[PDB]
């Protein structure tokens, strides 16, 4: 029977680690994929990481030159949790350089975007075949969210964007029953860009907190339910959560309107931010000007109030560690038992060619943390690879 | 036409598309009679540019993006600049983890300048 | 600057065979994030140039399916499987690597 | 119970990409076995990728002189579709140099040939056991269709064939329930030859479009049915489909003669074709004199008409990409819940010593496509691995 999620998010006080891939460690000798971006994805009997191989192993001469991330080798694999992403357990999901999956209690749905940068096209998958196919409408690349889709009754949403990327772009939201598309509306959001969401039910309207490509420091949040009513903004934090941001003291904040900064116009990095009641669990990279360390803030009205008092603060790592994208993803109740929904969040970690220059290859390692309703002090979960590899050399 | 040391002024349309919409830079190109093609500079949206090294010094370009022109301006032009002017557009991005380019999809028809008395 | 060569100054082609020509460059336009910025543009006679390919290998919209491309680091190749009579003209070799871009010499093509 | 296949296949307006093994790229350090031919068949639960392996792995000095294509080493394998060709995933299904494995609803059923030369034989393997042996008649190479058999109401048809191969050899039509056979008869087609057939179920109608090798531009076709009365003819379509042929505008084409060119009759290529009404959406390499490339053709009324109108074409690979076999399996009611199959096809690609003479080594990676509704664009899926490995220097 279809899984349901219109059940609130549940109340939390600290997040605890539950899984490290450690795939770069092993991989120096081990089998395992060169990765660029990872994300989690929880059916009812078990947690899957999804990542986007690059077609390589680690070592490999074909591990060249993969800070090209668009290519036709990429593909869409997927192992349990906690496992590292080794060739000899990942089971094929899609053919893709962006992809979404989700759980709708059946089975998995996936969807895989490909094809030329000028030309591409999506087809999504459902239980291991491909049942739909969407096309480029503004003839530029198609990206999806770069994490969980959400599945509410059955359905299965997820927000999909063409167009330039550092000027304004056209989005839209999509839903689909038993892997065939059913509806779609466009986000008519003039004033910001809407790229990277990352998604999460929540009683039963989709929340997403986006990233903001384009004279935005700010996190926009888009909010739909059932039949794609929506409501745009941006996160009202007083604290600004992208990577290129001014220092908290200076900046202002707004609800409505975008909020440029020196030089922080034309970069970002994916995020994500937890609701919880008017305030937010929002979360963001330690330094102001790199993606570097992590950090959670519990922002008091920081979801409608652009308040700025932090009541809580956790430090997963440290500013000398290198960081990522970080997404969001509910564990439902068929594997809790509880009667509302655990918010957990990913954070990857890549090292390679952009910021250690001297390697050939990009890789990133996954980290996985839970909500927990007691307290927990955090730690420098670093990836602890030691480059340069054998390959390197 | 120009005689030589005045200021050579150039002016380039855009209809269908409207400025500050599709995020494109957008060109200017020269092609002196009988040689190939020489890149003079570039201009985003949002007044950003980019000049070629050897015509930084002559060079103004600027964009209006009520009137849907761009502009060009080079002092103190000499007898060598003769050359047919082109004006394009070009689609590309470098900054974000998706980059893309679209190299000089439209072009817009020659203006034949001479600086001559 | 980027140094730009191509190959032939003049190719004499005929209708129905295939033909080629080649560019090389001073410079590696192995960008650093990992795309190859190098395109071929088309000058007819009277008119101003057009969009062949515009990265290593990738055709523009509208181009006949007849061209392609190939090649990295150096040297890149642009390839006509059948030559028709409206393919009469100056192709030029753009790279888009540095911040100054360059063209090439433009290799004239004469049907013979 | 047994699987139905009595219900008509789907029309279809574009082809979209499914998976993509990377099984040589991946193979540059992983254990990966050397494969000659692949190919697909789908099961009610899952669909697999079989392959025949040649005993050795890639890079291992063992793979010395693989282009042997019959010796005493080689072993159908089989992975879950996607996954590359590993070691360690690789299920055992037989021992064969030429095999066909199709699933009929209860377990795969798998035929493998194997022997001598003048004195081969085929097992029929049924659930992981023999059950039932086939001797040759005419004690020349016998060989089996090298893709998936077709299976109706839980009988399992399948074309082999004995002769000479650049002269007219003895065809055979199988028939086999739970394993044995039962039923046989001989295909009287004077003016051909009819080797590596590509089938597929349509509305209780088993079509075949096979590889001409004798004095033949053109596919042979086989229609038959339950009690295996059959018709023979050729494709009609004006546009020749095998390897070495003459260019379009020279070609003529008949329906029931054979068609010789110059320097096109004693070589070809495994093929495939899907019956749409009177289209049929021929597939062929790009290339008239090698196998290179290749494009997927809607023809009108191609299958019965001799026409040339070519409605639509689609290329997968571009012309400087090596490329091989092709063949066509259908996904069953059972996995798409739809009232109609849906066709797909496979396309291998080669690399290795009857080309790329540098390498000591032969092997191919298998790309996946399915038919959609929607229209699709094209794109070149290329293996893209890089040569020479480290074994051939
Ligand atoms: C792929 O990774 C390999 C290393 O695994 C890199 O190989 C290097 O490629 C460069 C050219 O891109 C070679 O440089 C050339 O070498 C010779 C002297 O050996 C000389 O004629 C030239 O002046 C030029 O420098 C270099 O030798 C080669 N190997 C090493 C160890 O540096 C390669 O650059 C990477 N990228 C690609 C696109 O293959
Ligand atoms: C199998 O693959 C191996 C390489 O992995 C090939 O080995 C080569 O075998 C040839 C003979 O077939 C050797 O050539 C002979 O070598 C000596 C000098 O070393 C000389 O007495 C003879 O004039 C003759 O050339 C060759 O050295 C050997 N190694 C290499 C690196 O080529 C082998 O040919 C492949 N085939 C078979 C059937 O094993
Ligand atoms: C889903 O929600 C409906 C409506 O509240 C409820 O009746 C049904 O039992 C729920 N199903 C599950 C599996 O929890
Ligand atoms: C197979 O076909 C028969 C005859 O049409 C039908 O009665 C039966 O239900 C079908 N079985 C399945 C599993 O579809
Ligand atoms: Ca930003
Ligand atoms: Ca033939």
């Amino acid at each position: 029977e279809f899984l349901n999620n219109t059940e609130p998010l549940c109340n939390v006080s600290g997040f605890a680690i539950v899984s490290k891939d450690n795939g770069i460690r092993i991989g120096s000798r081990g089998h395992v994929f060169v990765i660029r971006e990872p994300f989690v994805a929880c059916g009812p009997t078990e947690c899957r990481t999804f990542f986007l191989t690059q077609g390589a192993l680690l070592n490999d001469k074909h591990s060249n030159n993969t800070v090209k991330d668009r290519s036709p080798y990429r593909a869409l694999m997927s192992v349990p949790l906690g496992s590292s992403p080794n060739a000899y357990q990942a089971k094929f999901e899609s053919v893709a350089w962006s992809a979404t999956a989700c759980h709708d209690g059946k089975r998995w749905l996936a969807v895989g975007i490909s094809g030329a940068d000028d030309d591409a096209y999506a087809v999504i998958h459902y239980g291991g075949m491909p049942t739909d196919v969407v096309r480029s409408w503004r003839k530029q690349i198609l990206r999806t969210q770069e994490s969980s889709c959400v599945c509410m009754k059955g359905n299965c949403y997820w927000v999909m964007t063409d167009g330039p990327a550092n000027s304004q772009a056209s989005y839209k939201i999509f839903k689909s029953h038993k892997g065939m598309v059913t509806n779609e509306r466009e986000v008519s959001f003039q004033g910001g860009h809407i790229e990277e969401c990352s998604c999460y039910p929540n009683l039963g309207k989709v929340e997403c907190v986006c990233r903001d490509n384009w004279n935005g420091m700010n996190r926009p949040v888009l909010t739909f339910d059932e039949d794609l009513n929506y409501e745009v903004g941006y996160l009202c934090a007083g604290i600004p959560t992208d990577t290129p941001r001014v220092q908290d003291n200076s900046f202002i904040g707004s609800c409505t309107n975008a909020v440029g900064g020196s030089g922080t116009n034309n970069y970002g990095v994916k995020g994500f931010g937890f609701r919880q009641g008017n305030s937010v669990w929002a979360g963001r990279t330690v330094s102001i000007s790199s993606r570097s360390g992590f950090e959670i803030l519990l922002v008091e009205d920081g979801w409608v109030k652009t308040s700025k008092n932090v009541v809580k603060k956790v430090e997963v790592l440290n500013n000398k560690n290198w960081s990522g994208y970080s997404g969001a993803f509910t564990i439902p109740i068929t594997m809790t038992s509880k009667q509302c929904l655990v918010p957990c969040f990913w954070l990857e970690m890549i090292r390679g060619k952009p910021e250690e220059r001297t390697s050939i290859w990009t890789s990133s390692s996954s980290t996985v943390f839970c909500g927990v309703s007691s307290e927990v002090p955090g730690w420098s979960w670093d990836d602890g690879a030691i480059l340069p590899f054998d390959i390197d050399k | 036409l120009v005689k030589p040391s005045e200021t050579l002024s150039l002016t380039c349309s855009v209809s269908g598309e409207s400025i500050s919409s599709g995020g494109y830079y957008w060109t200017w190109i020269r092609q002196h009679p009988g040689k190939g093609l020489e890149w003079i500079g570039n201009i985003f949206d949002t007044g950003s540019t980019h000049y070629s090294p050897s015509l930084k010094t002559r060079l103004t370009i600027s964009i209006d993006t009520s009137k849907n022109q761009f502009y060009l301006r080079l002092n103190s032009a000499t007898a060598a600049d003769t050359a047919v002017y082109y004006c394009a557009r070009v689609g590309y991005s470098l900054e974000t983890d998706r980059p893309y380019y679209f190299g000089l999809d439209v072009w817009g028809q020659g203006t034949t300048v001479t600086v001559s008395s | 600057d980027i140094v730009m060569t191509q190959s032939p100054l003049s190719l004499p082609v005929t209708p129905g065979e295939p033909a080629s020509i080649s560019c090389r460059s001073s410079q590696s336009l192995l960008h650093s994030n990992g795309y190859t910025y190098l395109d071929w543009y088309l000058q007819k006679p009277g008119q101003s140039p057009q969009l062949l390919i515009y990265l290593a290998s990738n055709r523009a919209s509208g181009v006949p399916d007849r061209f392609s491309g190939s090649g990295s680091g150096t040297y890149f190749t642009l390839k006509i499987s059948r030559v028709e009579a409206e393919d009469v003209g100056v192709y030029y070799c753009m790279q888009a690597v540095q911040t100054p871009w360059t063209f090439g010499q433009g290799t004239k093509v004469e049907i013979k």
